């Protein structure tokens, strides 16, 4: 499954309703700690819908228990993530991720 | 519902496209729904519309159509990457 851990707290109010749009700061990376893809390096943050199976798994279900302002540490199962396909050339099969994300704000 | 503006066809053409490759690895079929769409770019805007699009969108566009030839030519998927990252720019915008 999907792993919540908080590093910093949110409100505990404002959760994401299917519908809005949220907004995010991330950080991926592999089981080992090495990074393959930042939000934070780009200054950047990246939008997207929850609940339309736009994202991995373990963000529909992780995302969506998160308060706004929280910051949190998603480990993510490789059923939950991209399995035994893998993402070609980034995620290998069978891979457990490890996401820094920090729900900034919803529109 | 014929997509027949840019807006329209780009929104369904990345979307399909981002399905391909991101949802079923098909790099070749992420292609074959892209190539025509920046072709029909090349050939120029002819209407009005073409051209407030092509003043908004071209230069995001046509960018990642060189990261897509980057990849072509390196193998690199972190290429493909980069196109992807202007796509979605592209393709929010025209949401
Ligand atoms: C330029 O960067 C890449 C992301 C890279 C790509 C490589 C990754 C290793 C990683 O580096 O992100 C990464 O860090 C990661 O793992 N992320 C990203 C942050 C969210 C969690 C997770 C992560 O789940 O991402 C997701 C799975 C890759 C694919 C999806 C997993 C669930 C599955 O149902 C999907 O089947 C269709 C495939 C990619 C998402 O981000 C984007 C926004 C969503 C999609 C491509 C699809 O939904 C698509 O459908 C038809 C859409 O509707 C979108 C809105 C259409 C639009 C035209 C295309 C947008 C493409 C954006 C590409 C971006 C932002």
């Amino acid at each position: 499954g999907v792993q919540v851990e908080t590093i910093s707290p949110g409100d505990g109010r404002t959760f994401p309703k299917r519908g809005q749009t949220c907004v995010v700061h991330y950080t991926g990376m592999l089981e080992d700690g090495k990074k393959f893809d930042s939000s934070r390096d780009r200054n950047k943050p990246f939008k997207f819908m929850l609940g339309k199976q736009e994202v991995i798994r373990g963000w529909e279900e992780g995302v969506a228990q998160m308060s706004v302002g929280q910051r949190a540490k998603l480990t993510i199962s490789p059923d939950y993530a991209y399995g035994a396909t893998g993402h070609p050339g980034i995620i290998p099969p069978h891979a457990t991720l490890v996401f820094d994300v920090e729900l900034l704000k919803l529109e | 519902g014929v997509a027949i503006l840019w807006h329209e066809m780009w929104h369904e053409g990345l979307e399909e496209a981002s399905r391909l490759y991101f949802g079923e690895r098909n790099v070749k079929g992420m292609f074959e729904v892209l190539e025509p769409l920046h072709a029909m770019m090349e050939r120029g805007p002819q209407t009005l519309k073409e051209t407030s699009f092509n003043q908004a969108y071209g230069r995001d566009l046509m960018e990642a159509q060189e990261w897509c030839r980057k990849y072509m030519k390196s193998g690199n998927v972190k290429d493909l990457t980069q196109a992807w990252d202007l796509y979605y720019h592209v393709f929010r915008r025209i949401s």
